[PDB]
């Protein structure tokens, strides 16, 4: 009959599927974009030829510094101002709520007409492949098994093997 | 490719055929054949009673 | 909102009384006697390993018609079934007919049951000539025959009628 | 078939003996225990006819009235009967 | 309730205190109620005053058992497989001594897990799969693991039911309310459709396939997956296909047999499990009766109809209430369910039913206490739920001047007697024991009570034992030994790695164990009896159906006026049953050891696991911690460093357990109260405690809290004493 499920911070799951997605979605076109042979061949014998390799997880630090920085600076404010304490404005917080941010403070606000809006068109794009990434990923982040899973021979674990055709990978295509 | 044409016999016809590699004919007319033999012949028609059981 | 499924006395005949009238030409081997010559029979786990059916039908089982890419149909062509199913709840659009041209008079049919849009070519009786659940109730009295036919020997001895 | 079509007889020589001694032993029921032979409504002697116990559990008997011999010690005498 | 009836809302009932009468969990703060909720959750005076639903509740979360029992059983059937030793121990028993868990060698663990068979570390098994699973016309690890699922596919499914129902608004009355053919179905077809289907897949399949297992092999080398269909020629070996009969009945030849069952009785020289070649008949033998059974009948009328002068005139109309009951109909069951499961208890171990059983002593006694405790925990239930009833279940009156207004009628009388009843044992039912020490302590023999001393001589033999283990011989057809090996007259070589049933003796030491059951199953009974009976009303108070069938106690006054009600009368009364199953344990291996169980060799010189110290020294109730307790129990306090280990190192724990029991038996209530608050101050001078009004233990709470763990110590103690002497020689 239904469950009492809505998490009134339904709204957050979403634009932290913006997040999760639109972020993906710098991985499924650098990816199988590739350029095969482009001539042909990588070879980056560069900063990592000869000094002692380069990254690995001093590659996390370099990486996630300024990722730090920036993803931990990002919902903090993405808006939310005021922030104090005592009663409900229902998120779980909403200290902000009425208040926009700062009673007579600065330029709090982004454009006019008193409130943060980037005007009310740009439905257009951002519905559609954007939230895509969403619906996209899905089944395409899932394609995730089928491009590696299988563990191309070397390693079959706690052999119980149960079946034999031939092997599984990646490429594009299929037999079949 | 044996089968890469079941080719196989005559054509025709009388008889056994499936030679000769193949063989036999086993028990031959509508049988087998179905295989499907062929045809179906003012028979011998299979129904029961006979083959005269032929055994023995 | 969330799907419905309304259960009252006898859904349970109508869907039922449906789903035999659909195994009624899924019962297949008399209603299209060419269908098969044998292919009643699947033809399970005759590996070239080893065997069928046992002392079978010998005279696999079969040449065949084979393989995989069995769930994706029946799964993917039940995702078709739920849709004359929802699409015609209703408010008509399905012909989008395409943005411009005003060629497009050309038709089809409608809406079908039956020899078509509607009936059609008024014109006829001359000769063909000289209740619907009767349409159904017989092709039970034909499903549930090839059903014991499966299994229909007595083996160690046989018609005893004869 | 075999001895045994002269058995898909002998289907009846149980069932029908059991079903057609069915109905009566349970005809004029709601009555449990008693009869005649206790508390008030003599008619006495043992007496003659009244049915299902009587003529069909004669009736296993009966089965093997003419099939007798046949089976028996196989065929002997020269007619028993006389008659030509 | 009230937020918010009844039209309006879906919206779920998640947050604003309380629920459970009513001036109800009040606002005000405490703590009581969180063992009440869980405590009494279950019970109805309460959820409506109307009928209806609880039925439509209890057809569901009933459910969730079947469901459960099958998440269960999963997780053992997985396990009896991947966790293997099921196939290493099969090819190869007699030798094995087989396991399922396995540990991790997390922390101090892995002591745990040791040599146990087919080649590898493991904690062992008194739970005789690998036992039922003898059966798999089949065999394999990954087909169990079929089995398996084929158990969580029923659950999830038998369990889907119970949303299927009170989640879904429901049947109703008529539905239960008409019972008219409730057991017309039950006992005829499952029942019957099962042990009748059981048949179909116990010759079919499992006899042929242990027909020639009990030989060699190694599975694979016999029993495929299909195999056993219309092939109708391996069934060749093991009788004919009919050959020239049709559907029983008589116009058949036999020159040469008589079709599978050729019945049995004895044990196979080389699996002795008891003949299989029987197994199917007698199921078959079963269902036919459930088939013919289960069709009557529509209900009254048969209760409605036999009564007499003393008798019992409400015997007719014994209970339209016996469809408006249920605490009824519950209880009524539990002494039957549970009496009808200690029956198994003997059954099993003079009749074992499934292959290698007694060679096997701890993976079938193990069983007959398990099944044992059972058939004994759900009969004080069972007397606890009448008295359920007694207090409260109907509505008014209306049941009246009947078989019960009988026996109550006299209940200052029923109770008299079965009093005296249980002095006059006692005092021929256990100081009887007392007499030797006192007498053999003072040392005088001439004049004990001894196997020998008071007169009896070399012989017990002539009763009935000696007129069952001979009986082939009446309307008796026959089958070579009996029916239970175990009886007085013929027999002998049964086994080949050590031992199994053989005649078992008796006399005294026997004679009088068997008679402190007596007045132990008396007096356990007396208290319960007494107990359900004055279950309302009494001359220590009448006004004492004025809550319900618990009540702390009445009041300080009429000189006592404490333990009374009933809750406390199911509370006394395990108390005792604790012992009465917690000494029939200690009678049967003392018993199954001192003889029986022992072994073959050469001449077949009989071994016991003791040479019988029984013979005259039970009789001493020390015999009973020389020869029993301080004799066996050297292997629990031996048992460090090992492998089963955990049983000792549990022995120490739950032989505290209990020994912590005794303070929630043996205490006050306003006293830890008392202490709760010098406790409460020290809390708040910090400012640390008031919010929810910390409070001691319910009076009968306390109770609840004696009692359970006085059981669930003393018992695992034993179960701890136990496995710790049948594993390691016997
Ligand atoms: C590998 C297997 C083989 C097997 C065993 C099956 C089995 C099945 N297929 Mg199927 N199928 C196969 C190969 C196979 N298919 C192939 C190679 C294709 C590609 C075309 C399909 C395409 C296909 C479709 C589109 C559908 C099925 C459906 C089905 C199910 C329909 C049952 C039925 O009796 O409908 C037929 C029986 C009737 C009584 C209906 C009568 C209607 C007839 C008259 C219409 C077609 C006959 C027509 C006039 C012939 C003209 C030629 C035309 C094909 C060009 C059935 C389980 C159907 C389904 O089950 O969907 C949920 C449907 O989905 N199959
Ligand atoms: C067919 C049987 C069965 C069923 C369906 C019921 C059903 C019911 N019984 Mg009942 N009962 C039964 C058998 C049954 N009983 C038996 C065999 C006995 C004899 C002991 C009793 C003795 C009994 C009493 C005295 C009472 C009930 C009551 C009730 C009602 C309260 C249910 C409740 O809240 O759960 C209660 C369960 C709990 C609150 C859970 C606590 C369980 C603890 C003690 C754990 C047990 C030890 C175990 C080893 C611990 C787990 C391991 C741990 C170490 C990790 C309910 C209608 C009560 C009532 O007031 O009637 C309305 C009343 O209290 N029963
Ligand atoms: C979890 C499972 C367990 C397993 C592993 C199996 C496995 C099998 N069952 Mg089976 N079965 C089970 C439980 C199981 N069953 C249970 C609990 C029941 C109910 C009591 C049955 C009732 C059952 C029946 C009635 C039948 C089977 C049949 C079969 C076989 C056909 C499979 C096949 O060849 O597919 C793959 C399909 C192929 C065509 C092989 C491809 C080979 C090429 C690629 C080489 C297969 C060996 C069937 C059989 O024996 O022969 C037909 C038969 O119909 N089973
Ligand atoms: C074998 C045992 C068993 C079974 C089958 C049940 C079954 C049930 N209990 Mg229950 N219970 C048990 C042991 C069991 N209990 C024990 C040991 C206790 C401790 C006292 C309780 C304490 C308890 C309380 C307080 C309540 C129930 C309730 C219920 C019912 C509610 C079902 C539901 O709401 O959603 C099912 C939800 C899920 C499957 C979600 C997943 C949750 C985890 C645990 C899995 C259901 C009939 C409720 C009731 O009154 O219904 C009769 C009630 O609130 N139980
Ligand atoms: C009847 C009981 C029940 C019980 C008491 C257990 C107990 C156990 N299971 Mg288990 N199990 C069960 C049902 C049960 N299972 C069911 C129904 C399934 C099927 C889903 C499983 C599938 C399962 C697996 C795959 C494993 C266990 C393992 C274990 C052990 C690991 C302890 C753990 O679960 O937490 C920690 C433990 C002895 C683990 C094991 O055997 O390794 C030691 C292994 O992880 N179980
Ligand atoms: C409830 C039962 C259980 C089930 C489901 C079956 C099912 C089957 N049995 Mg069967 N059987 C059973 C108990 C069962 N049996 C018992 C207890 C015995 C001995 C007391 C037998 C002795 C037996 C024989 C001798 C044969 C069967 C055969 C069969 C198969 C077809 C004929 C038939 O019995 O019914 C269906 C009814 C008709 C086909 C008419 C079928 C798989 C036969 C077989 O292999 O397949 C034909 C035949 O070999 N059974
Ligand atoms: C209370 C009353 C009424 C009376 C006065 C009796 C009296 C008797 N019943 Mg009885 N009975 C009754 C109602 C009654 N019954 C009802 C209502 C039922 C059905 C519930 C029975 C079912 C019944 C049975 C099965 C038996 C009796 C027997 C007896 C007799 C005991 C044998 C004896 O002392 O001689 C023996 C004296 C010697 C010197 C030897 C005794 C005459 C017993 C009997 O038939 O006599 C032994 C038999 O055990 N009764
Ligand atoms: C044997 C084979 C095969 C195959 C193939 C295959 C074959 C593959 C597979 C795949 C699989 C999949 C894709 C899946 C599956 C699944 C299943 C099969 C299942 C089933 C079942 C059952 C049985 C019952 C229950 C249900 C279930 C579903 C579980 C092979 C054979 C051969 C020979 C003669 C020689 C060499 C060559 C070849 C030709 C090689
Ligand atoms: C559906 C069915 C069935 C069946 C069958 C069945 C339905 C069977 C069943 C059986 C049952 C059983 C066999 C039971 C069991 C139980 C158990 C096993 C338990 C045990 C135990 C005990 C002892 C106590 C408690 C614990 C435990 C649980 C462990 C069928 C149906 C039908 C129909 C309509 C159609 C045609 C065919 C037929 C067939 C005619
Ligand atoms: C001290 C302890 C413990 C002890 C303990 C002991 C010292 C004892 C215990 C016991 C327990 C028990 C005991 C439970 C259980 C169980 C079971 C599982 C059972 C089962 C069974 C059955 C089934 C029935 C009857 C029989 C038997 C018992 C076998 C602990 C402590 C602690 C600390 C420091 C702090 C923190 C927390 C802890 C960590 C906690
Ligand atoms: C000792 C004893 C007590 C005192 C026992 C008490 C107070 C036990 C209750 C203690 C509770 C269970 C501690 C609960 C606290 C924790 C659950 C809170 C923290 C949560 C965890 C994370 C630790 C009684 O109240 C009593 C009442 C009636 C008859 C006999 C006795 C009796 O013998
Ligand atoms: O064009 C269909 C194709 O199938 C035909 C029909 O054309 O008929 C049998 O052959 C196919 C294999 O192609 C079978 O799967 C089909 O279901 C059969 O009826 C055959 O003539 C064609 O090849």
């Amino acid at each position: 009959s239904d469950p009492e499920s809505l998490r009134w911070n339904v709204q957050a799951e979403l634009v932290h599927s913006r997040w999760a997605m639109l972020g993906a979605a710098g991985i499924f076109i650098p990816e199988f974009l590739t350029k095969l042979g482009i001539l042909n061949t990588p070879s980056w014998y560069t900063a990592g030829e000869q000094e002692y390799f380069t990254d690995t997880t001093t590659l996390f630090i370099v990486e996630l510094v300024f990722i730090g920085w920036a993803e931990g600076r990002r919902w903090a404010d993405i808006l939310n101002p005021g922030c104090v304490n005592t009663d409900p404005i229902f998120p779980n917080n909403k200290l902000t709520g009425t208040d926009v941010g700062y009673p007579g403070g600065l330029w709090f606000d982004p454009l006019g007409w008193g409130s943060a809006s980037p005007q009310k068109l740009k439905e257009l794009r951002t519905k559609e492949i954007k939230n895509g990434r969403l619906a996209m990923l899905a089944v395409m982040g899932a394609w995730f098994q089928h491009i590696y899973t299988g563990t191309g021979p070397i390693d079959n674990l706690f052999a119980a093997h149960l079946a034999d055709p031939h092997a599984t990978i990646f490429a594009a295509f299929t037999p079949k | 490719a044996r089968a890469y044409t079941v080719e196989f016999g005559s054509c025709k016809f009388p008889e056994n055929f499936t030679g000769c590699q193949d063989l036999a004919k086993q028990k031959k007319v509508p049988f087998l054949s179905d295989d499907l033999d062929l045809e179906c012949e003012g028979k011998d028609k299979y129904k029961c009673g006979s083959n005269v059981f032929w055994k023995w | 909102s969330d799907p419905e499924g309304t259960g009252g006395f006898i859904e349970p005949k109508w869907l039922a009384y449906g789903e035999i009238i659909n195994g009624r030409y899924a019962m297949l081997g008399a209603v299209g006697a060419i269908a098969p010559e044998i292919l009643g029979k699947a033809g399970l786990i005759p590996q070239e390993t080893a065997l069928p059916w046992f002392r079978t039908g010998f005279i696999y089982n079969y040449w065949a018609d084979s393989y995989t890419l069995f769930v994706f149909e029946m799964a993917l062509m039940g995702f078709a079934e739920h849709r004359r199913f929802q699409d015609w709840a209703k408010p008509g659009s399905m012909g989008k007919q395409y943005f411009l041209g005003l060629e497009k008079g050309l038709g089809g049919s409608g809406e079908p049951a039956y020899p078509g849009g509607p009936f059609f070519n008024p014109l006829g009786f001359g000769k063909d000539e000289k209740k619907l659940k009767e349409v159904k109730n017989g092709r039970l009295a034909m499903l549930a025959i090839l059903g014991y036919f499966v299994q229909a020997l007595v083996t160690g001895v046989g018609p005893y009628q004869n | 078939d075999y001895i045994g079509s002269s058995t898909n007889l002998i289907m009846v020589t149980t069932t029908t003996l059991m079903l057609f001694a069915g109905r009566f032993g349970l005809a004029p029921s709601a009555n449990r225990k008693a009869t005649a032979g206790l508390k008030l409504e003599a008619r006495e002697s043992g007496i003659q006819t009244g049915d299902p116990a009587g003529f069909t559990l004669a009736d296993t008997l009966a089965c093997g009235a003419v099939g007798h011999i046949m089976g028996v010690g196989i065929v002997l005498g020269l007619k028993n009967t006389g008659v030509l | 309730l009230v937020d918010r009836d009844p039209i309006k809302t879906s919206f779920e009932q998640w947050a604003k205190p309380g629920h459970f009468s009513r001036t109800i969990a009040k606002g005000p703060d405490t703590t009581t109620w969180i063992w009440n909720l869980h405590a009494d959750a279950h019970d109805f005076d309460s959820h409506t005053s109307d009928l209806e639903e609880i039925s439509r509740k209890v057809f569901s979360a009933h459910f969730g058992q079947l469901s459960i029992i099958f998440l269960w059983l999963s997780g053992m059937y997985f396990h009896g497989a991947r966790f293997s030793n099921y196939e290493a121990w099969l090819n190869d028993p007699t030798h094995i001594g087989p396991s399922a868990q396995v540990v991790w060698p997390i922390v101090g663990q892995e002591i745990l897990n040791g040599d146990v068979g087919g080649g590898f570390r493991g904690i062992q098994i008194t739970s005789g799969f690998f036992q039922i699973w003898r059966a798999s016309g089949i065999t394999s690890e990954l087909q169990l693991y079929c089995t398996a699922i084929g158990a969580l596919v029923f659950a999830g499914l038998m369990l889907f039911a119970g949303w299927f129902h009170y989640h879904k608004a429901a049947p109703k009355l008529a539905w239960f309310q008409d019972v008219e053919s409730m057991l017309n179905h039950h006992l005829a077809g499952l029942l019957g459709l099962g042990s009748l289907s059981w048949a179909r897949h116990q010759v079919h399949v499992s006899l042929p396939i242990n027909q020639f297992l009990n030989a060699g092999v190694d599975p694979k080398e016999i029993p495929l997956p299909h195999e056993f269909i219309l092939n109708r020629d391996l069934l060749a070996q093991l009788y004919p296909s009919f050959a020239e009969g049709a559907t029983p009945f008589f116009t058949l030849n036999w020159s040469k047999y008589a079709d599978f069952l050729t019945f049995r009785g004895g044990l196979d020289p080389l699996t002795g499990g008891l003949w299989l070649t029987d197994i199917a008949h007698h199921h078959l033998a079963i269902a036919i009766l459930f088939l013919i059974a289960g069709h009557m009948y529509r209900i009254k009328d048969i209760l409605e109809a036999h009564k007499g002068p003393f008798t019992g005139q409400g015997h007719k109309g014994l209970y339209e209430i016996l469809t408006t009951s249920w605490h009824a109909q519950l209880s009524i069951n539990l002494a039957m369910l549970g009496s009808l499961t200690i029956v198994v208890a003997q059954h099993m171990y003079s009749m074992p039913p499934y292959p290698y059983l007694a060679t096997d002593y701890a993976t079938q006694l193990s069983l007959f206490t398990h099944h044992m405790w059972i058939g004994g925990f759900l009969i004080v239930g069972a007397a606890a739920h009448a008295a359920i009833f007694m207090v409260r279940d109907y509505d008014p009156t209306t049941r009246y001047n009947d078989l019960l207004d009988r026996v109550l009628r006299h209940r200052d009388a029923i109770i008299s007697h079965l009093n005296w009843v249980c002095i006059f044992l006692g005092f021929h039912s256990f100081g009887l024991y007392i007499h030797n020490d006192t007498m053999s302590a003072l040392g005088r023999p001439q004049d004990m009570f001894s196997d020998t001393a008071i007169q009896l001589q070399p012989v017990f033999a002539q009763w009935i034992q000696n007129t069952h283990a001979l009986a082939p011989g009446t309307t008796a057809p026959g089958a070579t030994a009996s029916t239970s090996l175990t009886w007085g007259g013929g027999d002998l070589v049964a086994v080949g790695n050590k031992v199994a049933l053989l005649p078992i003796p008796l006399g005294t030491a026997d004679f009088l164990v068997h008679h402190i059951h007596a007045f132990t199953i008396h007096v356990t009974v007396l208290i319960l009896l007494k107990g359900v009976l004055f279950a309302r009303s009494s001359r220590l108070i009448p006004d004492k159906a004025n809550l319900g069938f618990r009540f702390p106690c009445d009041g300080p006054g009429r000189g006592g006026t404490c333990q009374v009600s009933a809750w406390d009368h199911v509370f006394l009364g395990l108390f005792w049953m604790y012992n009465s199953i917690s000494v029939v344990i200690f009678h049967f291996s003392w018993k199954m050891q001192s003889d029986v169980w022992g072994t073959i060799n050469d001449q077949g010189v009989v071994t016991h696991i003791t040479a019988g110290n029984f013979a005259q020294s039970s009789i001493t109730i020390n015999g009973w911690l020389r020869d029993f307790l301080w004799a066996q129990a050297s292997q629990v306090i031996q048992s460090y460093g090992s492998s089963l280990s955990a049983y000792g190192l549990f022995f120490l724990g739950a032989h505290f357990v209990w020994a912590f029991s005794l303070m929630f038996l043996f205490s006050g209530r306003g006293y830890w109260q008392e202490l709760i608050e010098s406790i409460v101050w020290a809390h708040n001078k910090l400012k640390v405690a008031p919010a929810t009004q910390p409070r001691a233990l319910s009076i009968v709470q306390g109770r609840a809290v004696g009692v359970t763990h006085y059981l669930l110590g003393g018992i695992a103690t034993t179960w701890a004493f136990f496995l710790a002497r049948i594993i390691a020689v016997g």
